[PDB]
């Protein structure tokens, strides 16, 4: 009966990760004046199972001047570390139940990086190798203020558990309480994600392709999904935490509906921002997170150490 | 108010092609269910439509026949399928279909149009039209 | 005249009113939720799409496309092997041959038009003396081989008998133009 | 037989997913890529066939030739051409690339692309209208509808 | 960009490489109502530099 | 022991959609297809060569505020001591030195990138 | 065109422009596709008389 | 229009509702008609083993009242 319950996760994200891809190519091409997928089913329905079945059907690809070992595990590790970073999320019950679920979602999150650089510098290639090390730049960016975002958002939470953010969000969202770090923690999903316009370990226009330039067939398939994946739950994480859904003991089924919809608002607000902006330099990507976000960060942190002190706000352990 | 007129249309668009059958077929077909004014029809079957409501380069358009020169066209549509006459209309370089201002009849004009026949066993291969320039000499058949 | 499209260094003071504009400027985003808002506009546009191949490009009676040969209204062919088509060639895309017919007539045995030279400028149309050689209003005929792309004059005959009715029209729309 | 029916909508299955998933080579060489950067413009918009362009080899299934090819530059087409992976085809566009085009004397220019790779569908024009690129692109996916890989296979 | 290839297919029958300002003049003369069209475009223009 | 599951079951998919990319496809190798891609030319040296770090500073020190992360988690459960003042006061001090540290660097041009 | 009301408000406020007055999309106002027959003038050399060529 | 990304919005919508519908049941379903017992802390889980222990067929979510003394 477990079994059956990764069976239920696992294929609806799956499934739900196929149509991100269909629901980013008709929202861009509705932003863009056009219609986007549209002919493979009704709709474009199917358009993403043909891509699915294509790729598969490609010929793979082993460059001479490749490492195999790394070539091929990269990829794998990508797809395993974005199916796993949902098995603790709570909606509003969670498969796997953590104490430290946050950690155990930025630690996952953290190793999900060495995908990127394994594979980059595994292509032994130098578009690939630039793609790599743009990697190393944007986690460097990004790493200290995400953690830190989440330490100020806990302390008014009381713990590491996920599963006790709908417990404090009962009467309020956190957003209220925590926009200037929502606001920061949303750019920092954006860069986590390499979205958007912090597309700079791909990023078409200046690399050919970044890390994945010597990937083609299923192999990169594996690397689009995980992408993709990514995005659905960083922005279901960033509905938990800030924008609580609706719950009642009585009706879990509430909860689920209410957490659906604004994650994939929240999704589409990414493929939205992919339509709107020009891409970062991937040095002012680390001059916007070291010189602005991570002095308000640490500000934050100061003012949230003190608030629950001067308001007798402290949240309970348990 | 105008959400109910705008499920209006989508209702009379929904159940305008002949029941579910009708509008099955021109769904997958064409992937539009828009219902414009029957302009003509060829000797091949494909069907003229127009609004001029839609906005410049939708106001007219095709549905093509099922079956043209013994192919199955069911799915294989291709643009070359449609006759010179309706050509001109579909593409908007004139203003009035053949059915009103029909082409000036020759005896030599083509009866049966013919879409591109690439690939097939139809297709034109090119050949030189001259005759052989230089005559050999033909030697004697009998012995010196 | 000329003007400054970069230049407004008429430096004015920063007020306590304007200052916290400029933060709130910085701090909310709103020059990027401006943007935003643009592309948010245009998902509620209709598209510009058409519905290819059932919707087609507008085109007008001028336009330069496939080649044909046409023929008089007694179904004789008009071209009499003159070959000034030829001479105009920007790409030396034609090749012509002639000899008096069995009639007498002066007609080609040979008219080529190497569809992969041509850079289908339309100079041949223009050169024709008795609108022999016309640039029909076809466009959608690519191949499955270089070698279907060599049209012989039978090929091109072909094509004049094929299009006569539209090409006619056209002709009629636009030789006041010429 | 039966299995040979099977392998006859399996065909078709598998034609079915690289028919609607085109993925053409980010690569233009003159003024005939002009008229495949407006065959990707609102109005005809490929990306509803599933055309999505891609940059690199890789990733790409199609290479349409658009431009004239140079003697400098043929080596370079071909390099690329070898590194998409296969099935692969080749659309070779407008008059240069059909056949030398304009510069068909020129001591600098190819006479074809089709001397150097393979070429699948060629589509006449200086350059083609985008629809005439679309028609060419749509009847190379029913070239693909044709193939009859598994098929052929069953009967060896 | 698309519209204004249409002008110059109405003046000329190609929607780039139009052959059509020579020595001497121009080919052919405007076909009527195209200057409609071009001022049509026109007065819509302005608006489509502004959201870029 | 379902987190054991869940995760063997997360590698098996990427495993097995490993192997159908693999031994699925009709595969033809040759030299010329398996040549590292750059453009369209050969590549002019291999892609082992150094290749310089103009972030090397900030780097290092990500790892010294890496740490310093390490210090400030535990905050959760410090917030639950019945010395309150004291663990205020040491995490004032302690984010205090971390942005006065920040403050050098930032001054002393070593956020800016070498050229 | 054929957007309600609502969505033009919407789309209006979003732009922060009047998109309705002035549209990306062609409708009526476009010229008649068939168009009547030109008459087209001659030049200043179509003279009879004193128009001889090596004066011009 | 842009009504026609509704049909790929609203599969998507529908996938991302059956993990969390699929999990609450599945809990009750496995946990006689009640949510998944939490241990966060060891007393908590000491509570369960002595529920396992005094259930009578050693499974903690059969619980026994004053039916039992
Ligand atoms: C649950 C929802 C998610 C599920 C998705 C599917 C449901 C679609 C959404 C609801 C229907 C709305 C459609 C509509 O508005 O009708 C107008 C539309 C026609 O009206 P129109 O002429 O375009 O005029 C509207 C204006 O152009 C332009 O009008 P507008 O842009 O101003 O917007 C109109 C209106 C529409 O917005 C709404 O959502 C209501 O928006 C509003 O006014 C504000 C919203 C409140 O109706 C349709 O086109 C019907 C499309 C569906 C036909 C199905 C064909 C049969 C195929 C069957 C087999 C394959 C099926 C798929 C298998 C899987
Ligand atoms: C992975 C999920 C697989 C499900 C999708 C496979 C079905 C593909 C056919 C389809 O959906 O569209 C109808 C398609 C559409 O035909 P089409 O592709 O020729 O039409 C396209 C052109 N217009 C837009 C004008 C219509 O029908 C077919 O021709 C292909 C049928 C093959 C079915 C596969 C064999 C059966 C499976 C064993
Ligand atoms: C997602 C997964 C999508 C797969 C859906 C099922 C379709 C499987 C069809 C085979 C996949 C395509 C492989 C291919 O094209 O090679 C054809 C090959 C080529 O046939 P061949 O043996 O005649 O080719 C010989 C090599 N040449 C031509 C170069 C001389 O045919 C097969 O052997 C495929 C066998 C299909 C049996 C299904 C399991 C295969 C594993
Ligand atoms: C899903 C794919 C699994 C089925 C195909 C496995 C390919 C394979 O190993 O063939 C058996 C192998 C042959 O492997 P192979 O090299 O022919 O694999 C290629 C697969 N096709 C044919 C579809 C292109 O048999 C052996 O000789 C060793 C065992
Ligand atoms: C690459 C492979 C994927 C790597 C995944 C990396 C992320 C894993 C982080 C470690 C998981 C973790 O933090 O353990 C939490 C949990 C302990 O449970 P606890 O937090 O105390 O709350 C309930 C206790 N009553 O832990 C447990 O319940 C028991 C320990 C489980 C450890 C999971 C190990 C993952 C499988 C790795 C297989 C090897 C890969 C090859
Ligand atoms: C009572 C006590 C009160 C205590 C709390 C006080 C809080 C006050 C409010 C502070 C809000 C802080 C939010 C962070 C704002 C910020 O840092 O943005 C500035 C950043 C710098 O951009 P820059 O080019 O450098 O311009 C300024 C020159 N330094 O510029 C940027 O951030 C731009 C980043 C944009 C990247 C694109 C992201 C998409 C945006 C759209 C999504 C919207 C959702
Ligand atoms: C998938 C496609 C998206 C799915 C959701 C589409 C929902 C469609 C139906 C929404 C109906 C909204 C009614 C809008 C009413 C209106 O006319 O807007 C006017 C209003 C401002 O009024 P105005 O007079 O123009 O200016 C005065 C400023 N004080 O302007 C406003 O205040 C509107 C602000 C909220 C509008 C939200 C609608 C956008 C939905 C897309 C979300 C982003 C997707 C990415
Ligand atoms: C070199 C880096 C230095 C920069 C950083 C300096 C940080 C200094 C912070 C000083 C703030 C301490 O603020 C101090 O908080 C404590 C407890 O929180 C308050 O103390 C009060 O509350 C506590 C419990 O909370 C009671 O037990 C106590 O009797 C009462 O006085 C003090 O009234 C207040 O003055
Ligand atoms: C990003 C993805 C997409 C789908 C985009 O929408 C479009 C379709 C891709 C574009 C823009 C280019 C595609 C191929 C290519 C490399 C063209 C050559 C080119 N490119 C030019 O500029 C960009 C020129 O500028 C003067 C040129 O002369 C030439 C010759
Ligand atoms: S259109 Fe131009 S290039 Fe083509 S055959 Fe005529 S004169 Fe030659
Ligand atoms: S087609 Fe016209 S120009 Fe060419 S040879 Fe014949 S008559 Fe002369
Ligand atoms: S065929 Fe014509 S349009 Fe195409 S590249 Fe050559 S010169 Fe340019």
């Amino acid at each position: 009966m477990f079994f059956i319950n990764i069976l239920t996760l696992l294929v609806p994200i799956l499934i739900a990760m196929a149509f991100l891809t269909l629901v980013e190519r008709k929202i861009l091409g509705y932003m863009q004046l056009r219609k986007g997928p549209n002919i493979v089913g009704p709709y474009g329905i199917l358009q993403p199972f043909a891509d699915a079945m294509k790729l598969f059907m490609k010929e793979p690809m082993r460059p001479l001047t490749t490492s195999m070992s790394l070539f091929i595990i990269a990829p794998t590790l990508s797809l395993t570390l974005a199916l796993s970073l949902w098995v603790p999320l709570p909606m509003p019950h969670p498969l796997i139940n953590l104490n430290l679920g946050i950690l155990f979602i930025l630690a996952t999150s953290s190793l999900s990086v060495y995908s990127i650089l394994w594979s980059g510098w595994a292509s032994n290639s130098k578009y690939s190798l630039f793609g790599a090390l743009r990697a190393v730049a944007q986690t460097i960016s990004y790493e200290v203020t995400m953690a830190i975002i989440l330490l100020s958002v806990l302390l008014m939470n009381g713990s590491y558990s996920l599963q006790t953010l709908i417990t404090t969000q009962e009467h309020m969202w956190l957003l209220l309480p925590a926009w200037p770090m929502a606001m920061m923690w949303f750019i920092s999903t954006l860069a986590e994600t390499n979205r958007a316009p912090f597309d700079l370990t791909e990023g078409e226009s200046e690399l050919v392709s970044g890390f994945n330039v010597e990937y083609a067939a299923g192999p990169f398939a594996l690397f689009f999904m995980a992408e993709y994946t990514n995005i659905i739950l960083m922005n279901a994480l960033t509905t938990i935490i800030f924008l609580g859904p609706l719950y009642y003991i009585n009706l879990p089924e509430l909860y689920s509906t209410n957490f659906m919809m604004e994650a994939l608002l929240l999704s589409s607000t990414f493929l939205w921002i992919r339509a709107s902006y020009p891409r970062f330099r991937y040095d002012q990507l680390m001059h916007l997170l070291w010189k602005n976000f991570l002095p308000l960060t640490l500000a934050l942190c100061m003012w949230h150490i003190s608030l629950p002190i001067f308001t007798a706000g402290v949240p309970p352990y348990m | 108010m105008e959400l109910v007129e705008v499920l209006k249309r989508g209702v009379q668009q929904v159940t305008g092609h002949g029941g579910l059958r009708g509008l099955l077929r021109v769904f997958f077909r064409a992937n539009d269910i828009r219902i414009g004014t029957l302009v003509g029809e060829d000797k091949y079957g494909n069907k003229y439509y127009e609004d001029n409501k839609q906005f410049f380069g939708r106001h007219r358009w095709v549905i093509y026949t099922t079956e043209m020169n013994g192919k199955n066209t069911f799915w294989d549509v291709d643009g070359s399928m449609v006759p010179p006459e309706w050509h001109r209309w579909l593409h908007c370089m004139t203003d009035d279909p053949p059915t009103t201002n029909p082409p000036t009849a020759r005896k030599f004009i083509w009866t049966n149009h013919k879409f591109n026949v690439s690939a097939t066993p139809e297709q034109y291969v090119p050949y030189s039209t001259t005759r052989k320039k230089i005559h050999e000499w033909v030697p004697p058949s009998t012995p010196y | 005249t000329y003007k400054y499209v970069n230049k407004k260094e008429q430096e004015s003071e920063v007020d306590m009113k304007s200052a916290t504009d400029n933060a709130a400027r910085i701090l909310m985003w709103t020059e990027l939720i401006r943007g935003l808002g643009m592309t948010l506009s245009y998902l509620f546009r209709e598209p510009a799409t058409i519905n290819y191949p059932f919707e087609k490009g507008p085109l007008s009676p001028r336009f330069r496309g496939e080649h044909a040969l046409r023929r008089y209204p007694s179904g004789e062919e008009r071209c009499i092997a003159c070959k000034l088509c030829e001479a105009i060639c920007p790409a030396q895309a034609i090749t012509i041959e002639a000899e008096p017919r069995a009639d007498g007539s002066r007609r080609t045995t040979r008219y080529d038009i190497d569809m992969t030279k041509c850079i289908y400028c339309g100079f041949c149309q223009e050169a024709c003396p008795v609108d022999a050689i016309v640039e029909g209003p076809n466009f959608e005929f690519s191949t499955e081989t270089h070698e279907e792309l060599l049209y012989n004059k039978e090929k091109l005959l072909n094509n004049g008998d094929k299009w006569e009715a539209e090409i006619a029209a056209n002709i009629q729309a636009d030789y006041l133009y010429r | 037989s039966r299995a040979e029916y099977v392998v006859t909508k399996l065909d078709d299955l598998i034609n079915w997913a690289r028919r609607s998933s085109l993925w053409p080579m980010t690569f233009g060489l003159a003024c005939c890529a002009v008229e495949m950067m407006h065959m990707a413009a609102p109005r005809y918009d490929m990306d509803r066939f599933g055309v999505v362009f891609r940059a690199s080899p890789r990733q790409a299934d199609v290479m349409i030739v658009a431009g004239t090819l140079t003697n400098k530059m043929a080596p370079a087409l071909r390099k690329v051409y070898d590194q998409m992976p296969e099935p692969r085809y080749v659309v070779s566009m407008g008059s240069c690339a059909n056949g030398g085009g304009y510069y068909h004397y020129s001591y600098s220019v190819v006479r074809g692309c089709d001397r150097i790779v393979p070429v699948d569908i060629y589509v006449p024009g200086c350059p083609p209208t985008a629809e005439a690129l679309l028609y060419g692109i749509l009847q190379l996916q029913r070239k693909i509808k044709r193939e009859q890989k598994l098929k052929i296979w069953y009967r060896r | 960009r698309e519209k204004m290839f249409e002008f110059y297919e109405r003046v000329s029958g190609a929607r780039m490489h139009a052959a059509y300002i020579r020595p001497g003049g121009v080919h052919q003369d405007l076909p009527l109502g195209l200057l409609d069209d071009i001022y049509e475009f026109s007065k819509n223009f302005s608006l489509r530099i502004d959201e870029v | 022991m379902n987190l054991y599951t869940v995760i063997f079951i997360n590698i098996l998919l990427s495993l097995t959609l490993i192997l159908v990319a693999f031994w699925l496809p009709q595969m033809n190798l040759y030299s010329e297809k398996a040549n590292p891609y750059e453009c369209g030319f050969d590549p002019t040296s291999s892609a082992r060569l150094p290749f310089s770090m103009k972030f090397f500073l900030v780097a290092i020190t990500f790892l010294l505020f890496d740490l310093e992360i390490a210090l400030l988690l535990p905050l959760p459960w410090a917030i639950q001591t019945i010395k309150t003042s004291t663990m205020m006061i040491m995490a004032f001090i302690l984010v205090t030195i971390l942005s006065l540290g920040l403050a050098y660097e930032w001054t002393q041009k070593g956020l800016e990138w070498t050229e | 065109a054929s957007a309600t009301r609502v969505i033009q408000k919407l789309r209006n406020w979003a732009s922060g422009q009047d998109l309705q007055a002035k549209l990306q999309l062609r409708y009526q106002e476009i010229a008649k596709r068939t168009q009547p027959p030109p008459k087209l003038p001659v030049g200043p050399s179509h003279k009879l008389s004193n128009n001889y060529y090596c004066t011009r | 229009m842009w009504f026609e990304i509704l049909p790929g919005l609203a599969i998507m919508g529908v996938c991302l509702v059956i993990p969390g519908v699929s999990t609450a049941y599945i809990h009750k379903f496995t946990n006689g008609g009640k949510e998944k017992r939490v241990a966060r802390v060891q007393y908590q889980w000491y509570l369960m083993e002595r529920d396992r222990r005094i259930s009578g067929v050693n499974r903690y979510y059969v619980s026994k009242g004053l039916e039992n003394i």
